[PDB]
DNA sequence: GTCCTATCGATCTTCGGAAGAGATTCAGAG
DNA sequence: CTCTGAATCTCTTCCCGCGCGCCGTAGGAC
């Protein structure tokens, strides 16, 4: 058994039983492994860049009679690396390169070229590159995409009650849904007469599709009908029974023939009879002729003499027109057997709608149906026929939609073409027709095997494919046009359409939502959610019941629990831990294989469809050590049923009972226990967790922290092991071992940390190092912690003592108490920064300055400026003071002043300039920084190649060749002037003194470029000519009205901040930090939150007996005995670990990280039982009643009963109070009509809505509507007549009548509406 | 208007205007140029394809567009509708003099007060600091007092604390459905940021307390002070105007604390001696003497009104217990004792409280409502009423009741494995096995629960009521009642599928125990479709509420009797066999249509416009009535309005 | 690079809203 | 031959507050 570096500083003791057979996946290969898969080309053409391109390419015009054709592309390295990228404001960037071969063919001639210009690669766009975080960052601004989830391309069999008419009965429906282009419709009427539509509009009869297609009624009905058939002979008209064509239905007539008689008038046919009619060989029989009086014939029937129609396909039959048609000498009469039952006849049906007469007619109905007012044409008509559903430039099922079609056909193969065919067409509608003769079924909407995730790099694969439609239309038409003997590709196409479609994209889609780094599991439960929404799927105000709830095949896919409750619930969703996907999108889950009787450690992974053709057991189903089940029969689920089934009868078992969730609730302890309202509210809540000041660790976590945290890409992960070299808190630097060196290079690895920095959300970010120096690093380990993370474990919150019970109804309703110890300590403070910027522009006056120099103020402001403009850093500043001293022509002091409310330290200032243009000291201050930390990491690299060549010659002279008379005292390349002879050596020396030389240019070209880089300016926008941004952090404590919660789901405001005389106190006198109120944990069924907090009270315990042992300076071996004490307790938890391995040394230094509780894993459906509660208090000193005895510190008084104490874990939630608090006496009003702003980022007032109205109007209460909508609002005589008298004291208003009402009668006068007010 | 730097916005009409115009502008000349038919066709189709823009962009076939397609907003968009001025700017529209933040929890306020932060009310006020200080003259006028305001000088305070020193401030909650969503307190400073809400109105207003924020406006005038205070302050609210029935209906830990006062324990310290009255009844409690619900007799005194109204006072000895002496304190002096003699819980003190607002009316019944808060909360903070997960019971019969249906469940699959029963009687029989298997396990769990508290009557053990942590808070109707805990330590029982078809396999298990996989993810299909039917609904309900203002805004009560004799008849709702609602539900308060006879003939009961008031519903349903005629607002004969009798009684007075 | 003039007058606006009601379109017949 | 039934089309409605976040005419000709 081994444990890394970092796991061995805190094992976290786990309560885990089943032994997890898969190590969860890397929580973001859903995005990286996208984005990858459009990056890469891939000769195999289908996805990614080279697939859009060979969608599009070769490119041509007929009338042009020559082409241009794609033959690879080369992707640069990005202009700007992501961290200089966020800085600089720009889009983290690669340019697209291309190869187009421009070919030149002539007339007459074979096509040879008279020439063809490869353009040695066009430059095709800029098309953003993904961080390996898995974001984008678009504008400085850090974007993701959220995968969607859509309806999957294929056909799809559909029906409903009560929907569609309501008397009873059903309707049917098939859709073939493409990829790209025009969907089609096929639905009966309800007299089951069959139609067609294309892309919902009106309603075409179904055969004019086939019509379409050239076949005529002949060929349809030998397409969809069975023949029945009269032979004119032995009598006149026998007819050919087919036996099995009588079954149930009554003989109501007779049939007869030679020996016994099958069934004769009015009875029931049976198996015996067809038998019997077998036997008999009835190939043919007599009738009466009622029956044949019946028919509906199969085939056309002139007259061969006169050459003159009888009866044509689907023409109906009757006694005279039999007679004199086979009097014509038509001996053989054909036609369609129709029971009613499994024989329909909506084909003939729907003859009996159709209008159209043959292939040209329809092709009219469909074009005046289609494009109403333009002139149908024969040559013309094709060119909409043909784009509907047999050209790849309008029609397009993907290799997905294609195998979807292919398996709901039952065909024996996938790999087709993307266009349809008349065999496709024709077998959608038998199939349909099978469905309405009773033998088929419906596919379910919304089941995870007809949604497919669409994921980043197929969202822009297409938007990319946009933008070459858009070339194509500029390209054929300039090449169409062009000589062909000037024009080289760079003038065949231009980048600024592809551009803008990729980059309208990623920057302003539904869909390029803007990162909700709020904490490092935010990060990432954002980067994982499916949704439903934006471009091709459904609307949140548009769908209901049937999307929104969860279904069967959601389970092991996506997580019940975590989404987010409000107008959207279940059309977005979590992907949960373990789920993948499919190579064509659909969501896929891992499952072990169960062999046999056996459960073999291998793990198949299942799609939706798949699953439902097995019986897989529930994870929690015990196992022998050989694997067999324990149980003689378990539970399973099946076809979304679930039930009990045999031993070795099951097939496969789930993989983890972490299986079902999201990261986002399996992180949530003893969620075994709680409501799913109140998981979802946990699993919700633990993204909004604001990073406190100081974190640390959950006490009683799952054991997913050490993946979230590291996963997250927040926390900077040792690339490559090692030894600490150096560590300051602002780099870290890592002497590599050269068992992963690179044989040229330096071998070190520095991460300059990230410091403080604002969040896209405005919480800090600052990484601090959990190494020391000397200390042994092995790759992966964390090296530094993120926000929200210590010693790489998540942790949102803080481990605060908490009892439940009822105080005074301060913690009434929701509410929580807290004591002043708990601010004190500043658990909860938290840092946010604010980013303030003052542009400065050329204006049509002239151009700005910034300077202290600002006109109408005095000192008394300035004070605060240097002597450039710009505030000092660290200057602490509040409302009102002047940041940048900005000043405009013709000279006004329009300047940077911080806003009105806000206060703060200012931590940092950047500055940003046009080209062109002068700086300034506070420029080259920044300057001075920036240029230092480049040549010092630069140096730090030249250094130690020139002290390892300076050995690589000292030792060769040392060891021999010696001339050391005097040696180290001497500068080491002066070492050559000595006298060595033209022996090798000298020649050595010379060599690498040459080489010491060039090690000197290499980086005398490398910190010329890093200056370059630093000495340019920045690629501001047009009219600006420079930007300053200015930073202030606040630290804000908390307070009254600030909301906290649990991770259950529980949550309140903070409702006093009791002074700690004030709080209970045990019969020890430690006080308790929070009292919350028990009722929530009946009245909510969210019981989980007690176990935590028993099993928090043992995780003190433990570290109260350590720290007891520490403070007490006990011998290691004493103390090792009680730590493993402590990691074997419970029944046969999965964990094993070996203190006795641990070398003393690391013994001291875990117990140096425990002794403020021994943190434990409760993984999710896996947890401790009571009884292993009760055993780990046991251990501890403490009362396994998990509650104790307290006193009121009021009077000393103890309390009756007593209550639970223990150790919840607490985040505070970004929606502390003075983010909203808010006010306004009088300021703002808009222009347009005169009421007042609304906002806190504007000092705006309270909408005094419409329901609020109605509640005034429901008292009797007038005069306080009056004012509240004219004097308060909107009249701009009586609002200042008003103030005044409210200054005077007078307490009376003047009315008048609103000007946004005035507003109103001229935006209507405004029409041709004359309203007006009128006088009596 | 400019935007940032030297742009435009882009305002929609100017290019509406713009098309026109420049369509205009053409057509003048190509007309005054003699253009043929085909050529003023043209542009006479697009100006008018263009003033069609202008007017109702998008009834045209389709809407114009200057972006990514996004209609421009025409003039008939502006008039029209959830954003335009009709609803946006007109009917409702923003108000200064307001602010707004979260919510929390003052325990100490009295009914009538809440608290705002100093900040607020500072920059609230400002009109009437100004108002003060040039009155002081201690500010020369406006140019100073701003400035003197801004420096936050010391005396401003004492100002503040003059200006605020009684001016009603209006809080309302968003959405306010109904009139009981904005009302009125007096405000009282507050060191902080939130403001200190009341206990008893959170439930007004559906305010939580978990971060829910909530607007404030001061009313500027006198008369919207008078109007403030005369009706919309909490104090005149104590009713519901939907029905006669509180709103001041106590919070869960004050009746959790008034239960735990009541009860009786049969073994207590000092129990069974005999007192002379509340006061040493507390004198023996607060001493640590007896325990609070130990039982006891005292003497009490207790009041009357007599049938004039005029207070007779009595006095006996009562047999009680120590907490229901002390609590006998808090009441007003003219109820009788008999309604505190028992333990109490949440009806139980709801009616105590209609029975003051009967007996004594508003002005006692609010402060005695104010008495029961506070105490509850400090009963219910000795009390120590905590949870604790020894405390979740479970009845171990529980797993006998499985393990015994179980096997007739698979009776039931054994005729299924015989074929001997059909694929519809088979499930729908063993639904019906599981739910008697359920309701076996819940009602074995609420005995076990009352089972727990057995002890020594000095010798020998004898039962009493289960002061077992959850089943006070059930008993007590606190929180939580027989559906919460059925599912902490009962069973889960039965779930459904998303269909609503129900599962073949019950969750029997329970919260306190683990819910393995399935049962968790199955648990799901009920808790998401709940929340849901919550997003879903609130659109219709309001859109439901507001089609109802929308057609009911029109009546006002503008006579006072319009002088029919017409109306409609009241029966207690007879079906289904029994009384769905008796009479007294239906006919209390309403006016008669006609004279009400004796049940028999010949004696009137009634006069016939009189007002069925308490005191004569109650004397019917001492006669035989069933059937009563009564006026509505259906039959009343005035014109553009209501008779007031025919109306009624006003339901909030 | 700036200023002025115009929009697919050589396509393709999205299927995944329901409803609920009206205006407007057609049966079986006196 | 069109008169009362019914049939397909479009139009209109869809909680209240609130807070962030960003993003914001183009193409051609002189
Ligand atoms: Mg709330
Ligand atoms: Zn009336």
């Amino acid at each position: 058994m081994v444990y890394s570096y970092t796991e061995k500083k805190r094992i976290r003791k786990d309560f885990g039983k089943r032994p997890q057979v898969l190590d969860v996946p890397y929580l973001l290969s859903i995005q990286l492994d996208s984005f990858q898969k459009f990056i890469e080309q891939d000769p195999e053409g289908q996805y990614g860049l080279e697939a859009a391109f060979r969608s599009v390419f070769p490119i041509q015009s007929y009338s042009g009679n020559s082409e241009l054709q794609y033959v690879s592309y080369r992707l640069g390295e990005p202009v700007f690396d992501v961290q200089e990228c966020q800085i600089r404001g720009v889009t983290y960037s690669a340019p697209l390169r291309v190869k187009l071969r421009l070919v030149i063919y002539e007339r007459e001639a074979p096509e040879g070229t008279v020439k063809d210009i490869k353009e040695q690669e066009v430059y095709m766009g800029e098309i953003p590159l993904m961080t390996d975080n898995g974001t984008f960052v678009i504008n400085g601004t850090e974007r993701v995409i959220v995968s969607q989830l859509h309806r999957s391309p294929g056909v799809f069999f559909d029906s409903d009650k009560g929907k569609t008419h309501s008397s009873g009965k059903v309707l049917y429906n098939a859709r073939i849904i493409p990829y790209r282009g025009s969907w089609l419709d096929f639905e009966f009427d309800p007299k089951d007469n069959l139609f067609v539509r294309i892309d919902r509009r009106r309603k075409l009869p179904a055969t004019i599709i086939l019509r379409a297609l050239n076949y005529t009624t002949e060929q349809i009905l030998d397409l969809f009908f069975e023949k029945v058939i009269f032979e004119i002979r032995d009598n006149k008209l026998q007819m050919e029974l087919v036996p099995e064509r009588l079954r149930g239905e009554t003989a109501s007539f007779d049939i007869e023939a030679n020996g016994k008689v099958y069934v004769e008038k009015g009875r029931r046919i049976t198996a015996r009879h067809i038998r019997q009619l077998e036997k008999d060989d009835v190939k043919l029989i007599e009738v009466p002729v009622e029956y044949i009086a019946g028919k509906v014939v199969a085939k056309d029937y002139i007259d061969e003499s006169t050459g003159e129609l009888i009866c044509a396909a689907n023409m109906e039959l009757s006694l005279d027109l039999l007679a004199k048609l086979s009097q014509s000498g038509h001996k053989r009469i054909e036609t369609l057997f129709t029971n009613d039952l499994d024989h329909g006849p909506y084909i003939s049906e729907t003859l009996r709608v159709d209008p159209t007469n043959d292939r040209l007619s329809a092709l009219v109905e469909i074009y005046r149906m289609m494009r109403p007012g333009e002139p149908p044409t024969r040559e013309a008509a094709e060119s909409l026929f043909e784009n509907l559903f047999f050209s790849e430039d309008r029609y397009d099922l993907s290799a997905v939609g294609r195998m979807k079609f292919n398996r709901s056909l039952l065909r024996e193969e996938i790999e087709g073409s993307g266009i349809l065919s008349k065999d496709d067409i024709i077998d959608v509608m038998k199939k349909l027709i099978d469905i309405r003769n009773g033998k088929g079924e419906v596919d379910d909407i919304d089941h995870l095997g007809n949604r497919r995730i669409r994921s980043v790099g197929e969202m822009a694969e297409n938007q990319f494919r946009v933008g070459l439609v858009r070339v194509e239309r500029a390209v054929k038409e300039r090449l169409s046009l062009g000589d062909l003997d000037t024009l080289m590709p760079q003038d065949m196409i231009n980048a600024k359409p592809i551009s803008a479609a990729v980059k309208e994209f990623f920057g302003s889609s539904q869909l390029s939502q803007f990162m909700d780094q709020n904490n490092p599991l935010s990060e990432i439960t954002h980067k994982r959610r499916i949704s439903a929404l934006g471009p091709g799927g459904l609307t949140r105000e548009r769908a209901g019941f049937e999307v929104r709830d969860v279904h069967p095949t959601h389970y092991g896919r996506v997580c019940p629990i975590e989404t987010p409750e409000g107008p959207n619930i279940g059309l977005i969703n979590s992907l949960s831990v373990y789920a993948q996907t499919n190579e064509y999108g659909f969501l896929e889950t891992p499952y072990r294989k169960v062999t046999d009787g056996v459960v073999t450690d291998e793990i198949h992974y299942l799609s939706a469809i798949e699953e439902g053709n097995y019986v897989i057991a529930q994870a929690n189903s015990n196992l022998d050590e050989e694997g067999h089940f324990v149980e003689d029969l378990v539970t399973c689920r099946s076809k979304g049923e679930s039930s009990l089934f045999s031993r070795d009868q099951v097939d496969y078992m789930d993989v983890s009972t972490q299986q079902v969730v999201s990261v986002g609730a399996s992180l949530i302890p003893f969620l075994e226990h709680d409501d799913a309202n109140r998981a979802l509210m946990g699993a919700n809540m633990q993204r909004q967790a604001v990073p406190t000041l100081r974190a640390d660790k959950p006490l009683v976590g799952t054991g997913m922290e050490r993946a979230v945290a590291v996963d997250s890409g927040v926390t900077a992960v040792a690339k490559r092991g090692g030894v600490v070299q150096y560590v300051d808190a602002s780099r870290i630097v890592i002497k590599v071992n050269e068992d992963e060196m690179y044989p040229g290079e330096a071998g070190i690895d520095i991460y300059n940390l990230t410091k403080y920095t604002r969040s896209n959300q405005n919480t800090c970010i600052n990484q601090m190092p959990c190494v020391s120096l000397g200390e042994p690093v092995e790759r992966g380990d964390v090296l530094a912690d993120g926000p929200s993370t210590d010693l790489g474990e998540l942790a949102l919150g803080q481990n605060m003592r908490v009892a439940f019970m009822p105080w005074n109804g301060y913690n009434f309703e929701d509410s929580i108490l807290v004591s002043e110890r708990v601010v004190q300590e500043d658990r909860f403070t938290t840092i946010h920064i604010q980013e303030l910027a003052c542009v400065s522009r050329d204006t049509k006056l002239g151009p700005e300055e910034i300077t202290a120099d600002i006109p109408n103020v005095g000192e008394a402001a300035l004070s605060k400026l240097d002597e450039s403009g710009i505030v000092y850093i660290g200057a602490e500043v509040t409302g009102g003071d002047i940041l940048v001293g900005k000043v405009t022509p013709k000279v006004k002091d329009s300047s940077l002043r911080v806003p009105n409310g806000v206060s703060g330290t200012v931590i940092d200032v950047q500055v940003f300039t046009r080209d062109g243009v002068e700086k300034d000291k506070r420029a080259l201050e920044i300057e001075e920084m920036q240029l230092k930390q480049a040549k010092k990491d630069l140096s730090e690299e030249l250094q130690i190649l020139e002290a390892g060549l300076f050995s690589r010659i000292r030792a060769v002279l040392v060891a021999g060749g010696v001339e050391a008379e005097k040696l180290d005292k001497l500068p080491r390349d002066r070492w050559l002037e000595l006298g060595l002879t033209d022996e090798e050596k000298q020649n050595q020396l010379e060599q690498l003194a040459e080489q010491y030389d060039e090690l000197k240019h290499e980086f005398e070209k490398k910190l010329e470029a890093k200056r370059r880089k630093i000495t340019q300016g920045d690629d501001l926008a047009p009219g600006v000519l420079k930007i300053v941004k200015v930073y202030l952090a606040v630290k804000r404590r908390i307070q009254p009205g600030d909301k906290m919660a649990g991770r259950h789901g529980n949550k309140g405001v903070i409702s006093k901040i009791n002074p700690i005389e004030d709080m209970p106190y045990d019969e020890n006198g430690t006080p308790v930090d929070i009292v919350l109120n028990p009722l929530g944990v009946p009245s909510r069924m969210n019981i989980g939150q007690i176990l935590e907090t028993h099993l928090g009270m043992a995780a003190k315990g433990i570290g109260d007996k350590i720290n007891a042992m520490l403070k007490q300076q006990q011998e290691v071996a004493k103390l090792r005995e009680f730590i493993q004490r402590a990691y074997d307790l419970g029944a046969d938890v999965r964990q094993k670990v070996d203190l006795s391995t641990f070398s003393d040394e690391e013994v001291m230094r875990l117990a140096e990280n425990l002794r403020k509780g021994m943190p434990i894993a409760t993984p999710v459906f896996d947890g401790a039982k009571e009884a292993e509660i009760k055993e780990l208090l046991k251990l501890g000193d403490l009362p396994t009643s998990g509650q104790i005895r307290l006193y009121d510190g009021r009077t000393g008084e103890q309390f009756e009963r007593p209550v639970t104490v223990g150790y919840m874990y607490m985040l505070k939630l970004n929606h502390l109070v003075d983010d909203k608090m808010h006010a306004r006496s009088t300021g703002s009003y808009s222009l347009v009509t005169q009421q007042p702003l609304g906002g806190k980022a504007q000092f705006g007032g309270q909408r005094f809505g419409e329901m609020e109205v109605w509640a005034l109007e429901a008292y009797g209460a007038a005069y306080t509507l009056q004012e509240m909508l004219t004097v308060k609002s909107d009249d701009v005589n009586g609002r200042t007549k008003m103030y005044k008298n409210i200054v005077d004291g007078n307490h009376q208003m003047e009315p008048g009548m609103p000007e946004s009402f005035n507003v109103l009668l001229k935006e209507i006068r405004s029409l041709g509406i004359n309203i007006e007010l009128e006088d009596e | 208007v400019p935007l940032d730097g030297g742009r435009f916005a882009t305002s929609d009409l100017n290019d509406l205007y713009r098309r026109v115009i420049n369509r205009n502008n053409r057509l003048k000349r190509l007309l005054d140029l003699a253009a043929p038919d085909i050529i003023v066709r043209n542009e006479k189709r697009m100006l008018q394809e263009a003033v069609d823009a202008l007017l109702d962009n998008g009834r045209r076939g389709r809407a114009i567009t200057g972006s990514n397609k996004r209609p421009l907003k025409s003039l008939a968009d502006m008039i029209k509708g959830k954003q335009g001025r009709f609803r946006q700017n007109l009917l409702g529209k923003r108000v200064d003099y307001s602010g707004r933040s979260v919510i929390t929890v003052g325990p100490y306020l009295r009914l009538h007060q809440c608290g705002l932060p100093k900040k607020m009310a500072l920059e609230l006020f400002k009109p009437f600091i100004y108002g003060k200080l040039e009155l002081r003259g201690l500010a020369t006028t406006i140019k100073a007092a701003k400035k003197m305001v801004e420096r936050e000088e010391a005396v401003v305070w004492d100002i503040l604390d003059e200006v605020i020193r009684e001016h009603p401030v209006l809080l309302n909650r968003a959405p306010t459905l109904h009139r009981l969503g904005i009302q009125a307190f007096e405000p009282v400073l507050i060191e902080g940021k939130a403001i200190q809400l009341h206990p008893l109105v959170c439930a007004a207003y559906n305010a939580d307390f978990d971060g829910d924020q909530m607007a404030v406006h001061v009313p500027l005038t006198l008369e919207a002070q008078l109007e403030a205070r005369a009706l919309m302050m909490s104090t005149n609210n104590i009713l519901s105007p939907a029905n006669g029935e509180p709103i001041i209906v106590p919070s869960q830990d004050v009746v959790l604390g008034l239960y735990y006062m009541t009860r009786d324990c049969v073994n207590a310290k000092g129990e069974g001696m005999v007192l002379t009255g509340p006061k040493e009844a507390e004198r023996l409690y607060r001493s640590g003497l007896a325990s609070l619900h130990a039982r006891v007799k005292v003497r009490i005194t207790e009041y009357e009104k007599d049938a004039n109204g005029e207070l007779v006072a009595k006095t006996s000895l009562k047999d009680t217990t120590v907490g229901r002496a002390i609590l006998w304190m808090i009441v007003p002096k003219g109820l009788p004792y008999s309604i505190v003699n028992q333990a109490l819980g949440k009806k139980a003190i709801s009616k105590m409280l209609n029975t003051c607002y009967r007996i004594l009316g508003l002005k006692p019944t609010v402060i005695f409502a104010d008495q029961i808060m506070y105490t509850g909360f400090a009963y219910a903070a000795r009390s120590g009423a905590s949870v604790g997960i020894d405390d979740m019971v479970i009845p171990e019969k529980k797993h006998e009741i499985i393990s015994e249906a179980e096997a007739e469940v698979a009776e039931i699959q054994e005729q299924f494995q015989s074929g001997l029963v059909t694929a519809g009687e088979r499930y729908n029989k063993v639904i019906d096995i599981w739910a008697a298997a359920n309701d076996r396990v819940s009602k074995a769990m609420m005995d076990n629960l009352q089972t727990e508290t057995v002890i020594n009557r000095d010798g020998q053990e004898e039962k009493q009521v289960s002061f077992n942590s959850i089943y006070m808070m059930a008993d007590s109707g606190a929180r939580g009642s027989a559906a919460q805990i059925r599912q902490l330590a009962g069973m889960r029982g039965l779930m459904a599928k998303p269909d609503g078809s129900i599962i073949e396999t019950p969750i029997t298990a329970n919260f306190r125990e683990g819910l393995n996989v399935l049962q968790y993810f199955i648990s799901t299909h009920g808790a998401r479709k709940g929340l849901a039917d919550t997003a879903l609904k609130t659109a219709n309900s309001g859109y439901l509420t507001r089609r109802l203002v929308d057609v009911a805004q029109d009546l006002v009560v503008t006579e006072d009797d319009c002088g029919t004799h017409e109306g409609i008849m009241m029966t207690p709702v007879i079906e289904g066999g029994d009384v769905k609602e008796p009479l007294r539900d239906r006919v209390l308060g309403r006016v008669t249509a006609e004279d009400v006879l004796k049940p028999g003939t010949a004696d009137i009961l009634v006069p016939r416009n009189t007002l069925l008031h308490e005191q004569w519903c109650d004397l019917l349903e001492e006669n035989s009535v069933d059937a009563v005629k009564v006026r509505s607002v259906v039959s009343c004969d005035t014109d553009f309005g209501v008779c007031a009798h025919c109306y009624g009684r006003d339901l909030a007075r």
